């Protein structure tokens, strides 16, 4: 068995210069994994999806950094698709990262969430993909 | 004016300086901090500014400016760079202590063992690669008579034709006392082929004066490695290869290959070809920012670009080019982000408008 940290985040902060578009929050939101690991030895991708009053819904990031980096005025639930290179299941995880703005005129919101994922029948090179990126074999 | 892209005043106006100079000898064991958030392939002298929001790297960075202001950048690994710290000032932003810096790559190294931490500090344990200087070719094949005509008495038909063919004729004619031709010796020496960039380089830029060139071949050659719109294993090469003159060697053969660069995701859309790069900056054609989220791309300065389409209205909020707004750009083709166009706010000033486009997103073609 293999078990795998995650950590997802964002930030948000006021735009001193609200725009003509009539925004007012500048907002990155960012999927790095745990701390030194080159996640990219096992995610073959990221996607990110967007509220559709942003154009373009759906970002794509095929290497890291993977990120999002907008302008906008509310905040909403912004689903996550992370992608390995897994020859079975898990082949493929989904997050639901609540993505909000600082508002009440508080200091600039920033977020970090952390997971733990699992994945099972790891091959040799399976756990040398996962060594290479630090992951540990339970 | 070209010196204000490199002040980097977008960070911020004042920011603490340290000018010392931190060197490690030569084939000497370290152990170096690593950066988690730096893929970039940084070449000694490139500039890299950097804005830390990371709560375990901005207790790094302090520890660095305490204790020898220098961490390390590997060649995502074998192959690294090590980067000192010269401008460094801290803020509250996003709600945490950011820490905004700006370095410099000092020295190439090779990675014999990368050691976690309980902090998370990365310490890669390092070798000091050294740079091999050879003495002119004609050393070993030499009149010890002719020792007084090395020196040229000026380096003034001048700096053209005449100039040259002297140089040759009286700094290379010990080439009859071997089975080689002169010429050939010409090819192997580090002013000939520093000369020849140079006129490459003027080539590109029409207003490039030679007080910005380095003229230590050394330098020289890394200025022109760091210059040139390249991909990564052509860059790890030029790391690898530790003599002067070969690296010269390799750039005038990247330079006369090299023809356009295209869409690294279509894969087959040309955006730009290189007789219309230009240098707005003294650093050079391309250079490395940081975008106001703290990431950092390698822009190059262009004329003109091909099919490209731009979103948004000019802005200057956070322009890497003072007195110049920048518009996000896109390949038309796919959308992906290629750069950005920069139009002037004023309107008595040379140029109007150009083309800034990261490399990352670029693939040269040949
Ligand atoms: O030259 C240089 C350059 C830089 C300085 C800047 N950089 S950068 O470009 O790299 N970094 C970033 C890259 C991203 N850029 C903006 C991207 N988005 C756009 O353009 C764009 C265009 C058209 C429309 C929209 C949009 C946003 N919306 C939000 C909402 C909303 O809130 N809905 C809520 C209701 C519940 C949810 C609704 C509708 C909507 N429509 C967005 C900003 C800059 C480097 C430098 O330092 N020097
Ligand atoms: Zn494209």
């Amino acid at each position: 068995t293999v078990q795998v940290r995650l950590e997802l985040g964002h930030r948000a902060q006021l735009r001193k210069k609200p725009t003509t578009e009539g925004f007012t929050h500048d907002w990155m939101v960012f999927v790095r994994g745990p701390e030194q690991c080159d996640i990219q030895h096992f995610v073959e991708k990221v996607v990110f999806w967007l509220h559709d009053s942003f154009p373009k819904p759906r970002r794509v990031c095929k290497e890291p950094p993977y990120k999002v980096e907008e302008s906008g005025y509310a905040g909403f639930i912004m689903p996550i698709e992370v992608h390995f290179k897994n020859k079975e299941e898990p082949r493929k995880v989904c997050f639901t990262y609540d993505l909000f703005l600082n508002l009440e005129g508080n200091p600039p919101v920033n977020h970090l969430r952390c997971e733990k994922l699992t994945f099972n029948n790891p091959t040799t090179e399976f756990r040398y993909k996962l060594l290479r990126a630090g992951g540990v074999m339970v | 004016d070209t010196s204000l892209p490199t002040s980097h005043t977008y960070l911020g106006a004042d920011m603490e300086e340290f000018h010392g100079r931190t060197l490690h000898d030569d084939d000497s064991c370290q152990v170096i901090p690593v950066l988690p958030q730096v893929m970039m392939i940084l070449i000694p002298g490139q500039t890299l500014p950097l804005q830390l929001f990371h709560p375990q790297e901005v207790s790094m960075v302090r520890n660095l400016i305490q204790k020898d202001r220098t961490f390390a950048v590997l060649a995502y690994a074998q192959f690294g760079t090590t980067a000192e710290i010269y401008a460094y000032r801290e803020e509250q932003d996003f709600g945490i202590e950011i820490v905004k810096v700006k370095a410099i790559g000092r020295q190439r190294f090779k990675v014999l063992e990368l050691r976690t931490q309980s902090d998370g500090i990365q310490q890669a344990k390092v070798q000091i690669l050294p740079e091999c200087v050879l003495p002119s070719t004609m050393s070993a094949v030499q009149l010890e008579s002719l020792n007084k005509c090395q020196i040229f008495p000026s380096k003034p038909d001048q700096c053209s034709y005449k100039w040259w063919q002297k140089y040759q004729k009286r700094k290379f004619h010990c080439a009859n006392l071997t089975s080689w031709p002169r010429w050939l010796y010409s090819l192997y020496d580090a002013e000939t082929l520093m000369d020849r960039i140079k006129k490459q380089l003027r080539e590109w830029d029409e207003n490039l004066k030679d007080d910005s060139l380095p003229s230590n071949p050394i330098d020289f050659s890394y200025r022109v490695a760091a210059c040139l719109p390249i991909d990564d294993v052509l860059r790890i090469q030029l790391l690898k290869i530790g003599s002067a003159i070969q690296r010269l060697r390799c750039e005038l053969d990247i330079m006369n290959k090299c023809t356009s660069l295209c869409c690294k995701q279509c894969q087959e859309t040309e955006i730009t070809t290189k007789n219309e790069i230009f240098s707005l900056s003294l650093c050079g054609p391309m250079a490395a920012y940081v975008n106001p989220h703290g990431y950092v791309h390698e822009t190059l300065t262009v004329y003109k670009a091909c099919n490209l389409n731009l979103i948004g209205r000019p802005s200057t909020e956070h322009s890497w080019f003072p007195g110049y707004a920048w518009t996000v750009a896109q390949c038309k083709i796919c959308a992906s982000h290629i750069g950005w166009k920069f139009t002037a706010t004023k309107k008595d000033m040379s140029p109007q408008k150009f083309w800034g486009l990261t490399r990352s997103a670029l693939l040269p073609t040949i």
